[PDB]
């Protein structure tokens, strides 16, 4: 059943120009990660060939190797949301989860992302999907809380 | 059982038929370019003999054709 | 002489006008689009380089080659930086020696010290450039490295072990700088992407999307080894031995390309071979064969002395010489006395060089005193020397291989690049992933349409034998529209006969909506793939076997040269009517006699004019009448009347059909000599036997498919004592002729004396000039490397009306499918030098690319066994299925012994040069076990054969 969505998503982005990345943004919407047995048919119809395709794979970091847990969470760790205080947040959120930064696991998975516009509202984190800002040691609860 | 010589000769022919103008010349010529002593003595040999199998574009430049001393 | 040649300048040439500008205080002119790198070199003013190839492009990567400018900020990139007028550069400041250390320094700092125990000490590129800048100190105390095994803590992630799988090469990642040249090659140069770089930044490693290189696309060509400075992509042979001192330049015994090498050379060892930038047929490239490939010069199973049966169920004796000449001669002599002249023949080795083909057809002619001499170009390329020979003058090439780098389309019929000739299917790989065309008109999808970066290509996937059909329909097509061009036909071409073929062609029979039909190819992409090349500029032919090798290949070249020259395709560089020859010197070979019906220089037999020229050059009366033919001898030898043969470097068992045929025709001989290097399958039918020399022990020339005569050099010693030329005046001088001769350049000084166009051909003149095209007399010294290029050489072409004949190998209800032969990459011909060496790893074993569909009924599975029952034989193989061929059809190789393809192979060739069809055969496959009737007798005798005593 893969291999019919991913002849939907490439048939979805046919003619386009570079059209690579969009393929691939799809393709890991769809399923979570680029797996080794979607380098191939994606090569076949831009007429890449695999390797290219493992080297835009890897060389991008948005692209999963492998998935992750239920739930994920990303932590800047940039210049504003450290100048208030993502040190200490950081160190309550990978205690209460008991995982340390960059550590996944099949519950969670908390990662860094270097930033995410809320410069202002300095200690800002995603968690799945929905933004968070003015994280003081408090609101991890609450972070933590909603995700087990 | 055809002999390979006539099925060759049979071929040349079904060539050098569509061409313009001479078209058992060039036949004659090419047999007697192309081909050695003994071969062209056994294509004349199956021409004199009128053997079946062959055609008459072949038997008309037969006459033509480089002699065997 | 260049200096492109000797020194790896830093980026490639460019065309432009002159520029002037001074680098480090010295003029120099040159090209505009011209970097500071290549002029400084050009200038003698080095600059340190590590990642700036010319085999590539260039990328600011090592920034070991910056340079301080005036009129510029900073301190630029030479490799980037193009050339401008009034400009100068200064190339030696303290700042950039302090910045060159620096970078120098972060290098080293992650670089193993295994220099004085790397294979690629003084061969590698850092090295030396870490020695030029002048580094003595490295101040970081590296705690993050690749090299490292054992980190602190434990393992270190980031070491990658390293990767033998290859067994010619080897990639040891912990000594890997990320230049990246390696890439930058195999996707420049080569053509196949199988490389890239994993991760970003430190993390970037270098990778094929697998756990090694083999499980890759990398088939092999050391594209990325020649490339690689720092020993990281090494070559074994230098692992296991030492680094070479010495080079010297010669050419490959394959492929017809003649791709110039460069042995590096350690004493008498041959440790590598390795491509010269030289040659236009390959500018620093290769392909497999010739670059690893060179092993079976050195096998156990090699025989170095001669031997003597006088029986074939007998077994061998080693022998000495004399003796064996003197048998050798004797039972000749009696041959001759008995069934006369006419008894005898020869068959010369396009693989051995045109000198030694010169004497054998001289020992045929002069000696013997018969015309009964051929070769391998009978099977491959001959109907193409007489088609061209009927329409333009020339049974010869028309371009060189740099045509196609001008070229804005490509149309190639019956032929497969990738795999017959892979360095020319690189060049036009380039010429692709550039905007040029293609037209394919193969039934078989070849790997030159799935090319990486391909811009438009048109298909037409067909059914074999329908070849001519197709053509007239393109032609059909161009003169039912008006796209061809007037002015060419006017003026090179007559008119009269123009006239003729357009009312002849314009017929709506010959049309694409007919044909669709039998030839299984649509109209409407017909139509467009015709009007596509009858619009281009410029557009080029190269054909092959597909068209040939059939019972019309005559005809469909004399097509493909109409097509050529009515839409005016004709000389200019990057167009032309390209046949691609295969064998090394079938050129040459075909030009130095090697047919039974003509003397060297394409001069028929019956010409007085030049039997009384060569009678008085030799010395002896010659024969007015054209000679036998492999098959005409092969018959002839069955019903009698032929005696002898002097079978030169060619095996007529496995390598030609009906190989029942020409096993009871090769049976009933009372002698058939061989002068092969291992023991063959012609041998099991043989009397005699004499060991001959390897490309590397030989000396003398290749004339490739392009006319070009590259020469060959010595760099080993004749094991056997004697080369093939030697052995061959040995043979003659004992049955009585009597030359002299004590080096080839002496007989290719009496070449250019008898035939025309080698007059001005000296051994000198290769050697400095680097290679010629042999049309070169006093008229054209430098050499012809486009022909036709002002009239032809007849004076004027000749347009001749081709028209479809069903072929004789149709297919019926106990023969439904079709069959078809060919080649692969790895493997040649017969595998003799091939199947020695360790290319049995993409290759092994034969297999049939049959069609699921055609498939499924059978019961068919992806490494199952089958049978081939055909008409003029059965033979067993393992199977693949593969929707590259199309359906009623199937591909099989005849690469390897053990499986007898040529013996389901038929006897019905072409009408004029009786070259026989291979790629036609109405076969029937079906599944089976048991392996056959024919192998196993076939096995028994090669046994009872193969021993010595
Ligand atoms: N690595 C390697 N290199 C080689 C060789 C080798 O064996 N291995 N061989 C050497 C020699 S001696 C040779 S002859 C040369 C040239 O060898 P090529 O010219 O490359 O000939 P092939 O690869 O046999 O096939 C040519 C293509 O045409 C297809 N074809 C079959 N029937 C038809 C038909 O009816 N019409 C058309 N349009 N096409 C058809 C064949 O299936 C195949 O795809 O290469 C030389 N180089
Ligand atoms: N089914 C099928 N049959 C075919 C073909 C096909 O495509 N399909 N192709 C046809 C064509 S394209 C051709 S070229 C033929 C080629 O087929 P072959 O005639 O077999 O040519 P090679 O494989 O080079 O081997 C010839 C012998 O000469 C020996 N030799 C190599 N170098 C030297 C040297 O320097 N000196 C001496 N004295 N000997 C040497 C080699 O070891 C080898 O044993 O095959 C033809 N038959
Ligand atoms: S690759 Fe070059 S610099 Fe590195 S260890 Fe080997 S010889 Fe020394
Ligand atoms: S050997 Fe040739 S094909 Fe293989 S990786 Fe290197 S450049 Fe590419
Ligand atoms: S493998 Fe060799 S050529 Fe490729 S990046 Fe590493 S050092 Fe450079
Ligand atoms: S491409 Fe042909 S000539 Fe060049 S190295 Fe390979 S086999 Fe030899
Ligand atoms: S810096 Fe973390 S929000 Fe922009
Ligand atoms: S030296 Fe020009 S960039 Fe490497
Ligand atoms: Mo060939
Ligand atoms: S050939």
């Amino acid at each position: 059943t893969d291999t019919a969505r991913l002849r939907a998503i490439l048939a979805a982005h046919r003619g386009r120009e570079g059209a690579l990345l969009p393929i691939l943004h799809d393709v890991q919407a769809a399923f979570g990660f680029i797996p080794e047995d979607a380098y191939a048919p994606i090569a076949a119809d831009l007429g890449l060939t695999r390797a290219e395709v493992a080297g835009v794979v890897g060389f991008y970091h948005d692209f999963r190797k492998a998935p992750a847990g239920r739930h994920v969470i990303k932590l800047c760790r940039a210049e504003a949301c450290q100048a208030m205080g993502m040190d200490a947040v950081q160190a309550r959120l990978e205690s209460a989860l008991g995982l340390r930064l960059g550590d996944s696991s099949e519950a969670v998975t908390l990662e860094a992302v270097y930033c995410l516009g809320l410069c202002a509202c300095a200690p800002a984190a995603m968690v799945d999907d929905r933004l968070v800002g003015r994280l003081d040691a408090a609101a991890v609860a609450g972070i933590v809380a909603e995700l087990g | 059982s055809d002999d390979k010589i006539i099925r060759m000769a049979n071929q040349i022919a079904a060539f050098f038929a569509v061409q313009p103008g001479d078209r058992a010349g060039p036949v004659a010529a090419h047999i007697s370019e192309n081909w050695s002593a003994p071969m062209r003595a056994a294509l004349l040999a199956h021409v004199a003999a009128q053997s079946p199998g062959l055609d008459p574009l072949v038997i008309a430049a037969a006459p033509q054709i480089r002699p065997v001393p | 002489p260049p200096l492109d040649w000797t020194q790896d300048m830093g980026t490639p040439k460019r065309e432009g006008a002159p520029v002037h500008l001074t680098i480090d205080g010295v003029e120099v002119t040159v090209p505009a689009g011209t970097s500071v790198l290549r002029a400084a070199a050009e200038a003698g003013i080095s600059i340190p380089k590590l990642c700036a190839t010319d085999n590539v492009e260039p990328v600011g990567s090592c920034r070991l080659c910056m340079v301080e400018i005036e009129g510029m900020r900073g301190t630029p990139t030479s490799c980037t930086t193009p050339v401008a007028p009034g400009m100068r550069v200064h190339t030696q400041t303290p700042q950039l020696q302090k910045l060159r250390r620096g970078v120098m320094e972060l290098y080293i700092s992650d670089h193993p010290l295994d220099c004085l125990t790397c294979a690629a000490n003084g061969d590698c590129e850092l090295q030396d450039m870490a020695g030029a800048v002048g580094l003595r100190e490295v101040r970081y105390q590296a705690k993050d490295t690749h090299f490292a095994r054992r980190d602190a803590t434990g393992p270190n992630p980031r070491y990658i072990p390293k990767d033998n799988s290859n067994p010619y090469f080897s990639y040891d990642p912990a000594k890997c700088i990320v230049c990246m040249r390696c890439v930058r090659a195999c996707e420049e140069v080569q053509g196949t992407f199988a490389l890239t770089v994993m991760g970003r930044g430190f993390d970037a490693r270098i990778s094929p999307a697998a756990p090694d290189f083999l499980s890759s696309d990398c088939v092999s060509c050391g594209a990325c080894v020649q490339a690689c400075p720092t020993a990281t992509l090494v070559e074994k042979s230098v692992e296991r031995i030492g680094t070479p001192e010495r080079k010297v330049v010669t050419t490959c015994a394959y492929c017809g390309v003649g791709c110039s090498f460069e042995a590096h050379m350690l004493g008498d060892q041959l440790v590598r071979m390795v491509p010269w930038k030289g040659g236009a047929a390959n500018r620093g490239h290769s392909c497999v064969k010739g670059r690893f490939a060179y092993g079976y010069a050195t096998h156990q199973d090699r025989i170095l002395k001669p031997m003597i049966r006088d029986k074939i169920t007998d077994p061998w004796r080693e022998v000495n010489w004399t003796e064996a000449l003197d048998f050798t001669a004797t039972r000749l002599r009696a041959l001759r006395d008995s069934h006369g002249a006419d008894a005898l023949g020869v068959i010369t080795s396009s693989r051995c060089t045109n000198e030694e083909t010169y004497l054998v057809q001289k020992l045929a002619r002069a000696v013997f005193g018969t015309n009964n001499t051929d070769t391998c170009a009978r099977v491959c390329h001959s109907p193409t020397g007489y088609g061209l020979k009927q329409t333009f003058g020339t049974s010869a090439g028309t371009q060189d291989f740099d045509s196609v780098e001008e070229t804005d389309l490509a149309l190639v019929i019956g032929a497969n690049p990738t795999d017959g000739h892979p360095v020319f299917a690189s060049r036009l790989r380039k010429r692709l992933r550039a905007g040029a065309k293609l037209i394919v008109v193969d039934p078989r999808r070849i790997d030159l349409l799935n090319t990486p970066h391909r811009g438009e290509a048109w298909h037409l996937q067909l059914k074999p034998g329908t070849n001519v059909a197709v053509m007239t329909a393109m032609a059909h097509v161009i003169v039912t529209e008006q796209i061809f061009d007037k002015r060419f036909i006017g003026d090179r071409c007559d008119w009269d006969e123009w006239a003729d073929y357009a009312e002849f062609v314009a017929n709506p029979e010959y049309a694409p909506e007919a044909v669709e039909s039998l030839t299984g190819v649509p109209a409407g992409l017909l139509r467009q793939a015709a009007r596509a090349y009858a619009a281009a500029p410029n557009a080029a032919i190269y054909y092959g076997l597909g068209v040939t090798e059939h019972s019309q290949g005559s005809t469909t070249v004399i097509a493909i040269a109409n097509l050529a020259m009515m839409t005016g395709n004709i000389g200019r560089p990057g167009v032309g009517v390209n046949p691609l020859r295969g064998q090394n010197n079938v050129q040459g070979s075909c030009d130095m006699g090697s047919f039974p019906h003509e003397f060297p220089g394409y001069r028929h037999v019956s010409d007085d004019a030049t039997r009384g020229l060569f009678e008085r050059t030799w010395g002896v009366t010659l024969s007015s009448e054209p000679g036998l033919r492999i098959p005409n001898m092969l018959d002839a030898a069955v019903e009698g009347r032929f005696k002898a043969l002097y079978v030169q470097g060619e095996d007529i068992l496995q390598s030609d059909p009906d190989t029942r045929h020409v096993s009871a025709g090769l049976a009933a001989m009372d002698l058939v000599i061989v002068h092969d290097l291992f023991l063959n399958e012609t041998a099991n039918y043989a009397h005699v036997f004499l060991p001959g020399s390897t490309f590397l022990e030989k000396d003398g020339t290749f004339t490739n498919a392009e006319r070009r005569i590259n020469r060959v050099r010595r760099v080993m010693a004749p094991k056997a004592g004697f080369a093939d030329w030697e052995v061959t005046q040995m043979l003659a001088n004992a049955l009585g002729a009597g030359w002299h001769y004590t080096h080839p350049s002496e007989i290719m000084a009496e070449i250019a004396a008898t035939t025309p166009g080698f007059a001005a051909v000296t051994y000198e003149m290769l050697d400095a000039r680097g290679s010629v095209q042999w049309p070169c007399n006093e008229k054209a010294p430098e050499g012809s490397p486009i022909m036709h290029v002002e009239g032809f050489v007849r004076g004027k072409g000749r347009f001749i009306r081709t028209a479809y004949l069903p072929t004789d190998e149709k297919t019926g209800p106990r023969f439904p499918l079709l069959l078809t032969t060919g080649r692969i990459l790895s493997q040649y011909n017969v595998g003799a030098q091939t199947r020695r060496t360790e290319n049995t790893v993409w290759h092994g074993e034969d297999r049939l690319e049959i069609h699921p569909t055609d498939a499924e009924t059978r019961g068919i599975r992806d490494g199952d066994w089958v049978r081939l029952a055909s008409r003029a034989g059965e033979t067993t193989l393992r199977a693949t299925v593969t929707d590259r061929v199309s359906p009623g059809v199937v591909y099989t190789t005849f690469h390897h012994p053990d499986t007898q393809a040529n013996v389901v192979t038929t006897d019905t060739s072409d009408w004029a040069t009786n070259c026989p069809e291979y790629k036609v055969t109405a076969v029937q496959v079906a599944a089976s076990n048991g392996p056959s009737d024919w192998q196993q007798d076939y096995a028994a005798q090669a046994a009872a054969a193969r021993r010595i005593e």
